[PDB]
RNA sequence: GCUCGCCGGAAGACCAAGGGUUCCUGUCCAACGUUAAUCGGGGCAGGGUGAGUCGACCCCUAAGGCGAGGCCGAAAGGCGUAGUCGAUGGGAAACAGGUUAAUAUUCCUGUACUUGGUGUUACUGCGAAGGGGGGACGGAGAAGGCUAUGUUGGCCGGGCGACGGUUGUCCCGGUUUAAGCGUGUAGGCUGGUUUUCCAGGCAAAUCCGGAAAAUCAAGGCUGAGGCGUGAUGACGAGGCACUACGGUGCUGAAGCAACAAAUGCCCUGCUUCCAGGAAAAGCCUCUAAGCAUCAGGUAACAUCAAAUCGUACCCCAAACCGACACAGGUGGUCAGGUAGAGAAUACCAAGGCGCUUGAGAGAACUCGGGUGAAGGAACUAGGCAAAAUGGUGCCGUAACUUCGGGAGAAGGCACGCUGAUAUGUAGGUGAGGUCCCUCGCGGAUGGAGCUGAAAUCAGUCGAAGAUACCAGCUGGCUGCAACUGUUUAUUAAAAACACAGCACUGUGCAAACACGAAAGUGGACGUAUACGGUGUGACGCCUGCCCGGUGCCGGAAGGUUAAUU
RNA sequence: AGGACCGAACCGACUAAUGUUGAAAAAUUAGCGGAUGACUUGUGGCUGGGGGUGAAAGGCCAAUCAAACCGGGAGAUAGCU
């Protein structure tokens, strides 16, 4: 069992893009930004307990931050984790 | 035997090889093998401490029994084998209890012969006895220096040692070098000469043959610069020096033995 | 032609990294010198 | 968009290393781009990397590193035992099709596989830090059986031609399908089986090793490919309908055979040679202590789990190493057609490019080429450079020789195309059919079809038939070095270095010798047929005299002579 | 069979021309040598400065070598410019 506050912390935000939309309307997959150290099991438990849906598999990838210029000053955005959460073809969050 | 190659190429013109049809043609006995990687003449500091060493063919070590202390159990010679680690041949023998061992092959030892070690073994080649039980005048090899330590003298191909006298607790040997030495009468020896006595008739024939054996080229001191060798330097070919080693020690006739610990055992130097 | 710098991250780390420095008192002195100077990058690791 | 040109064993495609957002889309042209720029690897914004099976991680070790105690060292530290790390090596498992602007063996569809944990059921001796087997190993060569792949034919769809001809022996295109599962074939290796006993495997062992009988004489191991299935599926030339000119939806014919054939597979095979060719774990197996109708083991079924990190893009390059968008450097994989011996070379396919300044003109001179009257080395330090030779088959080939060579010596002849021999031969492959049977991935016969040199004879065109590309100049005398190699990275490749061979000399093993204040280590897990040093330098004939000087070796009667007393 | 022969990849570097503020701080073009071996190459490791390594040229040790580079003694000393 994974604790309630761990579940309430692992999820960060839904990811909005054309690929995310296409996944939602075609393969019943939602795309989320999750905690950088969240495991697949933690993501599955969290989405099941916080969205009231059934999940069969989670796919995760780490996105690397973009090096940027802000007035000839070297910056870098933070790496984050993105999760591809597949729902059980009847859930429709 | 000893066969000359035919001069089908300059690198073959002068090759003379020693070929033994009796040597086993298959793989060696796996239980008696170990790894032994090469050093390149380098020590644990990583420095070349012996020059002219490197490369060569990969070799595996054959655990040869130099002690011959399985007393009273006869053994039969299974086959003769090639040992890359020495100049002599090794015979794989089998004991009556089912144990297999590698031994140095004496002259005349063919497959199927019986060998036995112990105080009561017969006086025939391949048998290991204490030298107090070996008669004087006998020709032995694989001679021990300290009882139970293992044979150390006369282990190269064609070599042997003669027992010239026995006075009390010591026997007097004549080593291959011509040196007369005393050793304790309780040390063991194997009767007969070491086999492969034609090993010295081989001719490598080319530089690659020596490179195969892990030997690297020798640069003459006189071909160097003075910063490199005591013999270096010159305009043209100049020597004008007394020959020395790369470290300045005279190298033609100057003796280097200094062991007062073992001086007592040397009856007469090799001359 | 073949220049002198042939990059290799493994060799770079094994010969100039933080742990290679810390393995010896001379390397630790190197680290102390760089910290005293205030270097923003102590080693090749970062 | 249509033409033209270039590469095509690359200038195509995919990786590793390295780089790190350069990837895709929208937008902008200040600076950067050796010019302009609407364009960009530039600026700005947004998007994009999906794994139980790929890789890392992980288990296991090499070289080597670190190293509890330990040994050693003024200190710092050095070495090293037990250990513990360390791949460039060993260790379980996934394929085909589809899809995005950008990912895919990761997503979707279909069909699979591996390991482990639980839970039942049945049966049962389980157990290791120990034993044994295995893993597990070189070079070269040769052949057979295959496949990738290609060609042709058959089949299907389409065509009937901008200029003479083209309903045919004509033209164009397609003719594809995996892992897995079942079978067990060409080949390779091996005698099995049952007893009894034993100084061996640190103890034990039913395991391994050894010994003695009996018995059977065929049993086992391994193994590419094919065949069946996977697959009534997918894909598929096209056709039909459209946004909207990018591409969307539906349907979908044939989908066979023969021949040729790898450097890939059988093959970690086989033969042979000497220079004699990793380790450890996973794996199989044996028991010890121990547990003992519990555990634990085996099998069947069900269920659960397989985490974490990488995944974009470049990758012989404009993204890596060279300060540059630099004629340089950079490991592996793939390997189409025609001709050819070929991965050379020429022209092409797939695919990718025209090298980020152009437009004119047609002076000297410079660079890179083509041709050249007569002569032909007269040039020059020197035939430097250029010119020339150049293939295959056959004929023929000197001195000298270490009998191998010299030798591709030198020199010469033939060479295209057509026809016949023979409507395609010798040879290779080999269907149907027939027969046999220890009946099938079988044997015998049989020759259909396919493929196919080389030669002779006759004819024939051109100035020329090895027509292009490609592709030895040859001979004579002589110095030096025997030879193959190595060398002054970046003015010297040689006659210098090395070398096999020779000789002298040291070294008796705790070796001499070398690196180390030392402990240690190398020599060497070697033992005088070995190891070190020095000189000479294949081979043939040889290697003469001098020990006064210097050095070394031996001697020790005498002279001289230190610390010490 | 072979440190055998001819010859691509690959390794090298004998000649000539170009270039010499280069396309390049050592290259290009045409030829050239080896090309189963004393061969070549990837990855990792070891040897450290009076030291290493060197088939030996005083060669090489990060475009630096008859004694590397960096920091320090250090503002060495300079009857010389
Ligand atoms: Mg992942
Ligand atoms: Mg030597
Ligand atoms: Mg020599
Ligand atoms: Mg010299
Ligand atoms: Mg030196
Ligand atoms: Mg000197
Ligand atoms: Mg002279
Ligand atoms: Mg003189
Ligand atoms: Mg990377
Ligand atoms: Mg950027
Ligand atoms: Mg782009
Ligand atoms: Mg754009
Ligand atoms: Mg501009
Ligand atoms: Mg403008
Ligand atoms: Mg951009
Ligand atoms: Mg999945
Ligand atoms: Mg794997
Ligand atoms: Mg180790
Ligand atoms: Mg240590
Ligand atoms: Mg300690
Ligand atoms: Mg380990
Ligand atoms: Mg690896
Ligand atoms: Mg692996
Ligand atoms: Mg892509
Ligand atoms: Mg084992
Ligand atoms: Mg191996
Ligand atoms: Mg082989
Ligand atoms: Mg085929
Ligand atoms: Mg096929
Ligand atoms: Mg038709
Ligand atoms: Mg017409
Ligand atoms: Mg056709
Ligand atoms: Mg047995
Ligand atoms: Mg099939
Ligand atoms: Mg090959
Ligand atoms: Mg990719
Ligand atoms: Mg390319
Ligand atoms: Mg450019
Ligand atoms: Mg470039
Ligand atoms: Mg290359
Ligand atoms: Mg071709
Ligand atoms: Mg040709
Ligand atoms: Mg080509
Ligand atoms: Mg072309
Ligand atoms: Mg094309
Ligand atoms: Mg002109
Ligand atoms: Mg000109
Ligand atoms: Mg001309
Ligand atoms: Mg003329
Ligand atoms: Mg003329
Ligand atoms: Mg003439
Ligand atoms: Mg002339
Ligand atoms: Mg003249
Ligand atoms: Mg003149
Ligand atoms: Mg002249
Ligand atoms: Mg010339
Ligand atoms: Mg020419
Ligand atoms: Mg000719
Ligand atoms: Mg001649
Ligand atoms: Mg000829
Ligand atoms: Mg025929
Ligand atoms: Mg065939
Ligand atoms: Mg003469
Ligand atoms: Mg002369
Ligand atoms: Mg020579
Ligand atoms: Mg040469
Ligand atoms: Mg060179
Ligand atoms: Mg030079
Ligand atoms: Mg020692
Ligand atoms: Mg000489
Ligand atoms: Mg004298
Ligand atoms: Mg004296
Ligand atoms: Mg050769
Ligand atoms: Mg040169
Ligand atoms: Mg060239
Ligand atoms: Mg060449
Ligand atoms: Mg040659
Ligand atoms: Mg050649
Ligand atoms: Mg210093
Ligand atoms: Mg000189
Ligand atoms: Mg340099
Ligand atoms: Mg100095
Ligand atoms: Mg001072
Ligand atoms: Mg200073
Ligand atoms: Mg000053």
């Amino acid at each position: 069992m994974i604790r309630e506050e761990r579940l309430l912390k692992v999820l960060r935000a839904p990811h909005v893009s054309e690929k995310a939309s296409t996944a939602m309307e075609k393969s019943n997959t939602i795309v989320l930004k999750v905690a950088k150290d969240a495991t697949k099991a933690e993501i599955k438990a969290a989405v099941q307990k916080l969205f009231e849906v059934e999940v069969e598999v989670v796919n995760t990838l780490v996105v690397k931050g973009k090096v940027k210029r802000h007035g000839q000053r070297i910056g870098r955005r933070s790496d984050w984790k993105k999760a591809y959460v597949t729902l059980k073809e009847g859930q429709n969050l | 035997a000893v066969v000359k190659c035919k001069p089908t190429s300059p690198g073959r013109r002068h090759v003379v090889k020693v070929v033994n049809p009796e040597l086993h043609k298959g793989k060696p006995f796996a239980p008696l093998l170990e790894k032994n990687s090469k050093s390149g003449g380098r020590n644990n500091n990583g420095r070349i401490t012996t020059r002219h060493i490197g490369g060569g063919h990969k070799q595996a070590y054959r655990i040869v029994d130099f002690k011959r202390n399985k007393d009273g159990i006869p053994a039969v010679v299974e086959r003769l084998e090639y040992d890359p680690n020495r100049s002599a041949n090794i015979a794989l023998v089998l004991y009556k209890d089912g144990e297999r061992r590698y031994i140095l092959a004496p002259k005349g030892l063919k497959a199927g012969d019986q060998i036995q070690s112990g105080v009561d073994a017969a006086i025939k080649p391949g048998n290991t006895l204490p030298m107090r039980n070996i008669p004087v005048g006998s020709t032995v090899h694989n001679v021990e220096m300290k009882p139970g330590k293992g044979g150390q003298l006369a282990r190269s191909a064609g070599t042997y040692v003669q027992i010239v006298a026995r006075d009390g607790a010591y026997v007097t040997l004549r080593l291959r070098s011509g040196e007369m030495r005393k050793v304790e009468a309780d040390c063991r020896a194997t009767l007969g000469e070491v086999g492969n006595a034609e090993h010295m008739l081989r001719v490598l024939g080319k530089a690659g043959a020596a490179r195969w054996r892990g030997v690297r080229p020798t640069v003459r001191g006189t071909a160097m610069n003075p910063v490199d060798h005591p013999h270096g330097g010159g305009e043209g070919r100049n020597f004008g020096k007394h020959p020395v080693t790369p470290w300045g020690v005279q190298t033609k006739g100057k003796k280097t033995r200094s062991n007062k610990r073992t001086d007592k055992f040397i009856v007469r130097r090799r001359s | 032609m073949k220049r002198t710098f042939q990059p290799s991250v493994l060799k770079r780390n094994r010969s100039h990294g933080f742990r290679a420095r810390m393995a010896t008192k001379n390397g630790r002195q190197v680290l102390a010198r760089r910290r005293a100077k205030g270097r923003a990058r102590l080693t090749v690791s970062k």
